[PDB]
């Protein structure tokens, strides 16, 4: 019966603690709640084929590791001194009923964008199963 | 009804040739198997729209072409990003007409600093968007 | 069936403005983007997903913004600001629930602004329906 859709931010100047789970505090779009601002995690309500997708601005060193269901997909990493750049990656997953998915960081976890720059992570359902 | 996506990351360690397809051998994702890990090639099987993207990690100048076509294969765009004595995560993306019988793939350059291993990976995905 | 779906890149880009203008047309189903403005134009009412990749060699901050009813909304932005003369890739992206009429773009900050120009690599900036209403 349903679609699956979000866009979540990270709106804080403090940046995550090393080795843990990203929390995106903030929503721009999230319209069935599969995204949990309170957990950090999305939860799989309809079961089929989904992309997630991030773009996480950083200052420091920064390794985005993306989590489905307690496993480690594929993590990606940025180093730069200073100066501000963007870490982005994404992958496509089948999932069933209950799964969760999530970012972590490890212990390269900075997320400390200059003004104008900003963190995102979104996801959404292409193929219901 | 047409459920088509992959998603494949660079597992293998050996550098890359100037004008070489770059292959992504460890499959994570392959519905309709349309995406051969063997050659780093999608073929259209389904005509339509589709949506490809990658990100690929980096120990130094990388430039990668995204090519299309049946049994030739062209440049669409490339995709250069930079780096000096540094680790870096680049990305590119396009949404491309499929005509049947045509490949994509990611094609090599003589930047090709390009890594793929656990804690620092390289996927290329690519998914149906409408058929037609 | 309601198939928008495009991409754009730069080429011979008209310049002014802090609208970042992809003159290239690749792909542009129902052809809901025009190449001369730099803007796409919802007609389908939905979720759509828009990103871009666009390359600089100094300082670039970049924004996905929409309008409805002509009003223009300002959202997050991505920069990279290496600053070294060498290529840098800036990437962003975004869900956005539209209604006909809606209009997206991107634009530059005007203090920071360089987009490579030339030959030898490429600018993206890509949109697509993910589902209606
Ligand atoms: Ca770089």
């Amino acid at each position: 019966k349903f679609q699956s859709v979000f866009t979540v931010t990270r709106q804080t100047h403090q940046p995550p603690a090393p080795n843990s789970l990203i929390r995106f505090n903030a929503v721009l779009t999230n319209p069935q709640g599969d995204y949990d601002t309170s957990t950090g995690k999305f939860t799989c309500k309809v079961p089929g084929l989904y992309y997630f997708v991030y773009h996480a601005s950083h200052t420091a060193n920064l390794c985005v590791l993306l989590y489905r269901s307690g496993v480690k997909v594929v993590t990606f990493c940025g180093h730069t001194s200073k100066t501000n750049q963007v870490n982005s990656g994404g992958v496509l997953l089948r999932l069933q009923v209950g799964e969760e998915v999530w970012l972590a960081v490890n212990d390269y976890y900075d997320m400390v964008g200059i003004q104008g720059s900003d963190s995102v992570f979104s996801g959404f359902l292409l193929f219901p199963d | 009804t047409q459920k088509i996506a992959f998603s494949a990351t660079r597992t293998i360690n050996v550098p890359l040739r100037r004008d070489q397809t770059i292959r992504f051998d460890h499959v994570i994702t392959n519905m309709n198997n349309n995406y051969e890990p063997r050659s780093g090639k999608f073929t259209c099987k389904v005509p339509g729209l589709y949506y490809f993207t990658y990100h690929a990690s980096s120990r130094g100048n990388l430039c990668v072409n995204l090519m299309r076509g049946r049994e030739r294969a062209q440049k669409v765009v490339t995709f250069c990003d930079y780096a000096y004595n540094t680790f870096q995560v680049t990305t590119g993306g396009m949404v491309l007409k499929l005509e049947q019988g045509e490949n994509v793939f990611l094609q090599a350059t003589d930047k090709n600093s390009l890594l793929g291993m656990e804690g620092a990976n390289s996927i290329f995905s690519g998914f149906l968007l409408f058929p037609d | 069936q309601p198939r928008p779906a495009f991409s754009a890149i730069r080429r011979n880009p008209p310049m002014g403005g802090n609208v970042v203008i992809f003159d290239t047309v690749i792909t542009n189903q129902e052809e809901p983007y025009q190449n001369h403005s730099g803007r796409f134009v919802c007609t389908v009412p939905g979720y759509y997903y828009f990103t871009f990749q666009v390359l600089s060699q100094w300082e670039i901050c970049l924004s996905i913004v929409s309008s409805s009813r002509g009003q223009v909304r300002r959202s997050l932005g991505f920069c990279d600001t290496t600053n070294k003369g060498l290529f840098q890739v800036v990437s962003g992206g975004m869900v956005l629930q539209l209604q006909q009429g809606d209009q997206v773009w991107v634009e530059k900050d005007p203090k920071k602004g360089h987009i490579y120009q030339g030959s030898e690599a490429d600018s993206v900036f890509s949109g697509f329906l993910i589902f209606p209403s």
